[PDB]
């Protein structure tokens, strides 16, 4: 049969080129503009301002993060009216 | 030498398991082996901290708990300082 | 069949009480009733055993081993961390 | 001369198919022929600085497309349906080995210049014109049964009304669910625009 | 370039028996030194004379040594494979 | 099917640093990698909390074992 | 200047040289590897176009 | 059982609220105008009573659309109905 | 056999499960998935150290779960026999 | 009402029509000869 991808698969592939906010499962968030993606939720970001729960702010470029440790991703508000989410009946 | 292999070489024969959560140790005849790394083991006993905790018999570990295995064959099971 | 799989058939047959060592640090005598190849469990007739370090006024005293009786359990395959078969 | 980026979008393959019908190998040279006419006057409006601005499928900029039937692919493209239909394949080292004097040797499965195994073909026909081809007759020559069972062989599927349609629409209809949508056109703007 | 697999690496450190340290997996205290006799598919590697070194949680020096002989460990238990060079 | 591999042929050859699991840090330059993100990397260097840098040469993380990387180039 | 097939193979190499030798899985043949180019109705079917 | 106003609950005790607007096969769910909430238990002394109170004290946050990995997805309740 | 098609034999019915977070949900299952993921109606949950809270409905991932109580009067042998067909 | 018939029998049917089929395949044929030519000429007075 023919493999299917997610939705919010697909949002995060849609949301290249944006500035994004990842949140890992280890407490560190980096909200950056993201460069790449892949069906395994393996991204790549740029400006990538990273903020860890203890407390620590710091600046990073070309950070990539497996999907595995990723635990939350926030996109930008436009991707929520995405051509993806249009209910296809034909 | 595969890990199959040694798997296979050491079925009937005495094994010690060291498993992966409290740093146990179990010692027994090894009986079977599935394609999942499942054990059962049989005369299998069981120690704890470097000190036998005892005999429990035929044992069912699954390979998600276990994470190194050996020969009991010239192994001393105490720990060298 | 010919594996472990073979001894947890062998078990269930039998309806022999047999000791699960769960990785939250509980303890399972029951009678095998049925089983998958997953490691799933389904038993009857268990006895649910765990130590409980009790805190009276911020003191830590002896454990207690606390026990219950379950008729009917299901129990997973990745939560089983050893099994004896007696 | 204004030096704005310049990408080529060969079309009316149809016609090399079906007006023509000129043999796939051929097809391949007629290819060639145009696009070495445009980088020939590309080259041409300002020497010496024709290496720069060249325009050959292997760097993306060549858009092969039927406007007719609406279908239009790159050879990057065409390697990823490769990658769908079977997996595991290097899309960009495959396109970049598909077009050319580059011939494919099946049994050493290789790429070489001149024909090891005395009757290999080229890449880019063996991998690319030889099935637009097929399907093109396959499509127009066949009955409706025939049809589903090859069409469904591959993977397409249509419902039993439209297997006896017209030639022209039930090949725009077939052209249409292979090929997809004009994400090659959409991809080969971003990458050269 | 050449780009060096993880299998390639593994069958180049197997056909030389080079030693190699593997840190475990959740445990940066936790060390095993040996020679690489075999490899599977699952990353499962038996190594043979495997010593299991557990290290200082102070000074991070190698405070306990134990040889298990020939062993076979898990690749989920394995973190950290570091080919030890021998001064040759 | 089988799962995509990562995008990091431009990190091919570069100066990276990996941080992974028990705040563990790796300076190296990569040398490959796998489809399951087996990475093989030359002159390694590990660091641990204290600061201490010790060198280990040719090194290899699993993929579960690998949580973060950043190139330093 | 820098020609495809010598960029790619290398000068007289011919072959792919033997450092990277890009091979296609087992699985990759061509779309329509088994049907025939030409059903003996195509003739009929273009001359119908 | 899109588009249903619902609050999910984080591995890590977090609970996010908002309309769902997407799920997968496994379980990773995009939804939008998530409202965050954490429930921190806090013991706070009064200056004149001895016994410190512990309160489970709300700190929410809005984050808007997000989408969240199903590993560490736990469970999920519906809270209001489509509007 | 499949223990999947026994859970989904053994629904409509008033469990309890503790999951390995320690929380404990109580209530009659409405439906049961291929992935053991359970979605219950009239569900009372528990966690770790914290207040019960009474919902209409609560949705279970197979993974998250430990282990699931049933009633006792549960017909065991008529929900452990073959009905699938041979392969 | 309606008919569908197979390849090879429209083939046979354009075979057997020969005598009256037109054998114009370009419409660049009608160029200066189609009915907007003659409407206009018609407007203008002129004959082609
Ligand atoms: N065989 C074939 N014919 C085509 C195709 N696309 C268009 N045509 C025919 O070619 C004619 C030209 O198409 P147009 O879309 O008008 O081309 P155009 O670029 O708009 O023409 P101009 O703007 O005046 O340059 C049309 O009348 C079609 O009949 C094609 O993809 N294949």
């Amino acid at each position: 049969m023919t493999s299917s991808i997610g939705i919010p698969i697909k949002l995060l592939n849609e949301a290249q080129g944006h500035i994004v906010t990842l949140e890992l499962t280890t407490g560190q968030t980096y909200r950056g503009k993201l460069i790449e993606a892949e069906d395994n939720m393996n991204v790549q970001l740029k400006d990538i301002t990273v903020t860890a729960r203890d407390g620590r702010v710091s600046h990073l470029e070309q950070i990539y993060i497996r999907g595995s440790h990723v635990r939350f991703f926030i996109v930008p508000d436009m991707l929520r009216n995405a051509p993806m989410f249009r209910s296809r009946n034909v | 030498v595969n890990p199959r292999p040694f798997l296979q070489d050491l079925v009937n024969q005495d094994v010690i398991v060291r498993l992966k959560w409290g740093q146990t140790e179990y010692k027994g005849r090894l009986v079977s082996i599935d394609s999942y790394m499942n054990i059962q083991l049989a005369n299998t006993e069981e120690f704890i901290n470097y000190k036998s905790t005892g005999h429990l018999g035929q044992v069912l570990i699954r390979c998600n708990n276990v994470l190194w295995v050996t020969a009991a064959a010239g192994k001393q099971m105490t720990p060298t300082e | 069949a010919n594996g472990p799989l073979s001894l947890l058939q062998t078990a269930v047959r039998s309806h022999t009480q047999v000791l699960i060592s769960v990785r939250s640090g509980r303890k399972l005598l029951a009678r095998v009733k049925a089983f998958d190849r997953h490691c799933n469990m389904i038993l009857e007739n268990v006895k649910e055993m765990w130590t409980e370090t009790p805190v009276t006024n911020g003191k830590k005293g002896r454990p207690v081993n606390k026990d219950r009786f379950i008729s009917k359990m299901f129990l997973r395959g990745d939560s089983v961390v050893i099994v004896l078969l007696s | 001369l204004e030096d704005i980026p310049l990408t080529l979008i060969i079309n009316k393959m149809d016609r090399l198919i079906l007006e023509l019908k000129i043999p796939p190998t051929d097809a391949y040279f007629k290819l060639k022929h145009v696009i070495e006419e445009v980088n020939t006057v590309i080259e041409n409006t300002i020497p010496g600085r024709g290496e720069s601005k060249r325009l050959s499928p292997e760097k993306g900029n060549v858009l092969f497309a039927c406007t007719s039937m609406g279908w239009c692919f790159t050879l990057q493209s065409f390697a990823k349906m490769y990658s769908e239909s079977y997996g595991g394949v290097n899309v960009e080292e495959f396109a970049r080995r598909l077009w050319g004097d580059v011939y494919f040797n099946p049994k050493k499965r290789t790429f070489t210049r001149k024909p090891i195994e005395e009757g290999a073909k080229r890449s880019f026909v063996n991998f690319v014109m030889e099935p637009i081809y097929k399907l093109y007759s396959h499509t127009i020559s066949e009955g409706p049964e025939d049809l589903k069972r090859t069409l469904s062989k591959l993977g397409i599927f249509l419902k039993p009304s439209q297997y006896k349609a017209d030639p022209k629409v039930l090949m725009k209809l077939v052209c249409e669910q292979f090929f997809g949508p004009s994400t090659a056109f959409v991809d080969m703007v971003i990458k050269h625009i | 370039r050449v780009l060096l697999p993880p299998i390639n690496f593994l069958f180049r450190l197997l056909q030389q028996r080079t030693p190699v340290q593997i840190w475990l997996y959740e445990q940066l205290a936790i060390r095993i030194t040996g020679v690489i006799r075999g490899f599977d598919e699952f990353m499962n590697l038996v190594i043979d004379d495997a010593v299991e070194i557990k290290l200082s949680p102070k000074t991070n020096e190698p405070e306990s040594k134990r040889p298990l002989g020939q062993i076979l460990l898990k690749g989920d238990n394995i973190s950290l494979i570091q080919a030890l060079s021998g001064s040759a | 099917m089988a799962p995509a591999q990562p995008e990091l042929k431009k990190y091919l050859d570069k100066r990276l640093f990996v941080e992974l699991n028990g705040s563990r840090r790796v300076i190296g330059v990569l040398r490959g990698y796998d489809v399951f993100l087996n990475i093989v990397l030359d002159d390694a260097v590990e660091e641990r909390p204290n600061g201490e840098k010790v060198k280990l040469g040719m090194v290899t993380i699993r993929g579960n074992s690998v949580v973060i990387l950043e190139p330093l180039e | 200047t820098v020609s495809h097939e010598d960029e790619l193979f290398g000068k007289g190499n011919i072959e792919e040289p033997e450092e990277e030798a890009f091979v296609l899985p087992a699985a990759v043949e061509p779309f329509f590897a088994d049907e025939e180019l030409e059903t003996e109705d195509t003739r009929s079917a273009i001359e119908l176009w | 059982y899109i588009n249903w106003r619902m609050r999910v609950t984080l591995n890590d005790g977090r609970q996010m609220t908002g309309q769902m607007l997407a799920f997968d096969k496994h379980m990773n769910l995009v939804l939008a105008d998530t409202e965050e909430f954490r429930k921190t238990k806090r013991m706070q002394a009064k200056p004149n009573s001895s016994t410190t109170q512990t309160l489970i004290q709300e700190e929410k946050r809005t984050l808007g659309l997000t989408i969240v990995r199903g590993a560490n997805i736990i469970a999920l309740s519906v809270e209001s109905p489509p509007p | 056999m499949k223990l999947v098609r026994f859970l989904m034999k053994c629904a409509n019915e008033t469990v309890t499960i503790e999951l390995k977070n320690g929380a404990i949900v109580h209530g009659t299952i409405a439906s049961v998935t291929p992935k053991m993921d359970t979605a219950l109606r009239n569900v009372r949950y528990t966690p770790k150290g914290e207040e019960p809270y009474s919902v209409e409905s609560l949705t279970v991932r197979g993974n998250t779960i430990r282990y699931y109580i049933l009633p006792d009067s549960l017909p065991l042998d008529t929900l452990l026999i073959d009905d699938a067909p041979k392969p | 009402k309606r008919w569908n018939l197979t390849l090879p029998q429209m083939a046979n049917l354009y075979r057997l029509s020969e005598p009256l089929v037109s054998d114009v395949v370009d419409p660049n044929y009608f160029y200066l000869f189609e009915l907007k030519s003659f409407l206009t000429a018609k407007a203008l007075n002129v004959a082609l």
